[PDB]
RNA sequence: GUGGGAGAGGGUGGUGGAAUUCCCGGAGUAGCGGUGAAAUGCGCAGAUACCGGGAGGAACGCCGAUGGCGAAGGCAGCCACCUGGUCCACCCGUGACGCUGAGGCGCGAAAGCGUGGGGAGCAAACCGGAUUAGAUACCCGGGUAGUCCACGCCCUAAACGAUGCGCGCUAGGUCUCUGGGUCUCCUGGGGGCCGAAGCUAACGCGUUAAGCGCGCCGCCUGGGGAGUACGGCCGCAAGGC
C-alpha cells in the first residue's frame, strides 16, 4: 500500500521538465538510483512520463545516478 | 531557426587561463553555426552523481540559443572535438510543464 | 603479514557456493575462503553452514594480518548469504557496515537457456 | 517541414477568390506540396516504408480530387494541372 | 482551413550507463565451476573471488502499466534532423468530390538464401560429460551456421480478437489513456470490465456486437487420401501461390 507520503505532497511547485534541478529530481529516485513508481511519486500518467524523461537527461549529464548500491542488509 | 539549450560539461581541473580558451572555442564555434546566444549560465563545477572521464566532478555550462536546425547536429560534432569537453547535450527548448501548481 | 587492521569483506553467494574475500581499504585481497577451501566438496559448498565456515576461515586468516574492522560487501543471491553476514559479525571482526552490490544488467547479454524468460 | 508562410503563400496563390481555403484547387495545391516534399524525403531514406504509405494516401486523395474537377469543370482542371505541373 | 494535443509510428546520424567476454596491471592462493548426485571442463604457465586500466559486440534495468503508437508485421536508453498517421476546438472554405474493391503495386515476425562486414553473449548441427533397460532427449561442459549491420532475395505463421472494410440504429454502470468545457460534472476520440433489449448449439457477445440493418470484397460445402500429384506462375535455393 506504500503509505509513506507521495513525493509530490512533500514538495510544491516545480518544472517537471527541468533536467537540471538536481535537488528536486533527486527526490523521485529510490535508495538505489531507480526512478520511483507512480505509487511513490504520486504523479500522474502524463506527469510521470515527462519526469522519467527528464531524469534520464540528468543522468547523461552526470547530475543524477543510474544506479547506487544499497546500504544495510 | 529554432530555440535550443546547449549543455556543455568541461574538465574541472582547468586554471582560469585554460578554462577561457575552451569557451573561446565554444564561442568561435557557435558563431560558425548561426548560434545566436540568448543567454548563458556558467553554473561552474559540480559533484557528478558518478565519475565522468575518471574525474568525480565537472565544470558545467548552459547556453540558450537559436540557430539553423540543419546544423545542430553538425555543431554538436564540432563541440565534442575538444578534450576538456567531455559532454555535450543540445536540447530543443520547451515551455516549462509546471507541476503541483 | 603487513598489518591492515581495517579493510573490506566481500561475500559472493551463489546457489552453488559462497566465497569470502577480504581486502585492504583499496580492495586488494589479503585472504579468502570458500566452501571448497574448507573441506566441502560437491553440493554442500552452497550450504549456509559451509558459508559460515568459509566466512569464519576468512576472518581468522585476516586476524593474522592483524585486521580488526571491515566493511561487508554482499554480491549475489544464494542459500547461505546471510549466514556469512552473521558469521563475520560474530567473529571479533567489527562489521562497520553491510552493502548489497549484486551486479544487474540494464538488459545486456542473452542469458543461458537455463536463466531465460528474462534478459 | 512546411511553415505557415509557405502554406499561406500557396493557399493565396491558388484560391478561387479571397477567403477560399477548402476548394478543389487549394486542396490539390496543398497536397502537391506535401507530395513533393515527401518524395524528396524518400529519395534519401528509402527504407522509410511507413511514411511511404502516407505518400500513397496523398497521391490517392489528389487523384480523386483532380478526377472530380475534370468531370465538373474540364477547364479549371487543365488550368490547375498546367499551373502545378501534374501528370508528368 | 486556423488554432491546440498525446504517442516505444517510421528513417538517418550521434551518443550514455549497467552487465558479460577478452586483454593488461595490481593484490592474493587452491580451488572454481556445475548437479538430484556427479562428471566432462577450467586452475600452480596461478584460475575462482577483489581493485584499477583497456578493447569490442549486443541489448536497453527502474520508469513500465491493467498504459501508448501503427494498416498489419510490429515499435522501448537518451539527443538532433527528416517524415507518416491521428484526436479535439472554431463552423471558416469546397459542394456528394462518397463506400467497397476482382486483378495490379507496395509492406510483411522468425527461420532461411546471396554478397560483404561483424562476432561479446547465446546457440540448430556437432564434440564430450551424466542419466536410462536403451537415451541418436530431457540435465551439465563445449561449440559452427545463425542470432548483429549493409545491400539484395524469400513471402510464411496459432500473420489471432482464430471475429473483412464502411455507415446508420438499439439501457445503463465502472476503471483508464488523450483533448475541450460553465471543470461535483459534461462532451469528443481510444483502451478494459459488468451488463438492458436482443443474438447464440452452448460457451459466450452485448454502443470496441457475435444485436438490428444497407453496400462491396474474400472464403466454406463430411473425414482420410492431401496442402499431396499434375500443370502454370514465382524463387538462386529452400520452397511459395
Ligand atoms: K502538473
Ligand atoms: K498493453
Ligand atoms: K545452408
Ligand atoms: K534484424
Ligand atoms: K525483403
Ligand atoms: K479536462
Ligand atoms: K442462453
Ligand atoms: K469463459
Ligand atoms: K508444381
Ligand atoms: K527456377
Ligand atoms: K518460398
Ligand atoms: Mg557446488
Ligand atoms: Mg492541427
Ligand atoms: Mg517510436
Ligand atoms: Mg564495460
Ligand atoms: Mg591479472
Ligand atoms: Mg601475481
Ligand atoms: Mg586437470
Ligand atoms: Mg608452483
Ligand atoms: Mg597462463
Ligand atoms: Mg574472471
Ligand atoms: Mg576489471
Ligand atoms: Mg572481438
Ligand atoms: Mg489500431
Ligand atoms: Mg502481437
Ligand atoms: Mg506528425
Ligand atoms: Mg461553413
Ligand atoms: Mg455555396
Ligand atoms: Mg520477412
Ligand atoms: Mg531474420
Ligand atoms: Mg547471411
Ligand atoms: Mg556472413
Ligand atoms: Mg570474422
Ligand atoms: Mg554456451
Ligand atoms: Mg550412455
Ligand atoms: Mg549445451
Ligand atoms: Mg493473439
Ligand atoms: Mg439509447
Ligand atoms: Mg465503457
Ligand atoms: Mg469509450
Ligand atoms: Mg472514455
Ligand atoms: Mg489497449
Ligand atoms: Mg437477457
Ligand atoms: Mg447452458
Ligand atoms: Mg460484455
Ligand atoms: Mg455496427
Ligand atoms: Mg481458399
Ligand atoms: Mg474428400
Ligand atoms: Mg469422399
Ligand atoms: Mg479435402
Ligand atoms: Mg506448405
Ligand atoms: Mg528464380
Amino acid at each position: 500500500p506504500s503509505r509513506k507520503a507521495k513525493v509530490k505532497a512533500t514538495l510544491g511547485e516545480f518544472d517537471l521538465r527541468d533536467y537540471r534541478n538536481v535537488e528536486v529530481l533527486k527526490r523521485f529516485l529510490s535508495e538505489t538510483g531507480k526512478i520511483l513508481p507512480r505509487r511513490r511519486t504520486g504523479l500522474s500518467g502524463k506527469e510521470q512520463r515527462i519526469l522519467a524523461k527528464t531524469i534520464k537527461r540528468a543522468r547523461i549529464l552526470g547530475l543524477l545516478p543510474f544506479t547506487e548500491k544499497l546500504v544495510r542488509k | 531557426m529554432r530555440r535550443y539549450e546547449v549543455n556543455i560539461v568541461l574538465n574541472p581541473n582547468l586554471d582560469q587561463s585554460q578554462l577561457a580558451l575552451e569557451k573561446e572555442i565554444i564561442q568561435r564555434a557557435l558563431e560558425n553555426y548561426g548560434a545566436r546566444v540568448e543567454k548563458v549560465e556558467e553554473l561552474g563545477l559540480r559533484r557528478l552523481a558518478y565519475p565522468i572521464a575518471k574525474d568525480p566532478q565537472g565544470y558545467f555550462l548552459w547556453y540558450q540559443v537559436e540557430m539553423p536546425e540543419d546544423r545542430v547536429n553538425d555543431l554538436a560534432r564540432e563541440l565534442r572535438i575538444r578534450d576538456n569537453v567531455r559532454r555535450v547535450m543540445v536540447v530543443k527548448s520547451q515551455e516549462p510543464f509546471l507541476a503541483n501548481a | 603479514k603487513r598489518q591492515v587492521a581495517s579493510g573490506r569483506a566481500y561475500i559472493h553467494a551463489s546457489y552453488n557456493n559462497t566465497i569470502v574475500t577480504i581486502t585492504d581499504p583499496d580492495g586488494n585481497p589479503i585472504t579468502w575462503s570458500s566452501g571448497g577451501v574448507i573441506g566441502y566438496k560437491g553440493s554442500r559448498k552452497g550450504t549456509p553452514y559451509a558459508a559460515q565456515l568459509a566466512a569464519l576461515d576468512a576472518a581468522k586468516k585476516a586476524m593474522a594480518y592483524g585486521m580488526q574492522s571491515v566493511d561487508v560487501i554482499v554480491r549475489g543471491t544464494g542459500a547461505g548469504r546471510e549466514q556469512a553476514i552473521r558469521a563475520l559479525q560474530a567473529s571479533g571482526l567489527q562489521v562497520k557496515s553491510i552493502v548489497d552490490d549484486t551486479p544487474v544488467p540494464h538488459n545486456g547479454c542473452r542469458p543461458k537457456k537455463k536463466f531465460r524468460k528474462a534478459s | 517541414p512546411i511553415t505557415k508562410e509557405e502554406k499561406q503563400k500557396v493557399i493565396q496563390e491558388f484560391a478561387r477568390f479571397p477567403g477560399d481555403t477548402g476548394s478543389t484547387e487549394v486542396q490539390v495545391a496543398l497536397l502537391t506540396l506535401r507530395i513533393n516534399r515527401l518524395s524528396e524525403h524518400l529519395k534519401v531514406h528509402k527504407k522509410d516504408h511507413h511514411s511511404h504509405r502516407g505518400l500513397l494516401m496523398m497521391v490517392g486523395q489528389r487523384r480523386r480530387l483532380l478526377r472530380y474537377l475534370q468531370r465538373e469543370d474540364p477547364e479549371r482542371y487543365r488550368a490547375l494541372i498546367e499551373k502545378l505541373g501534374i501528370r508528368g
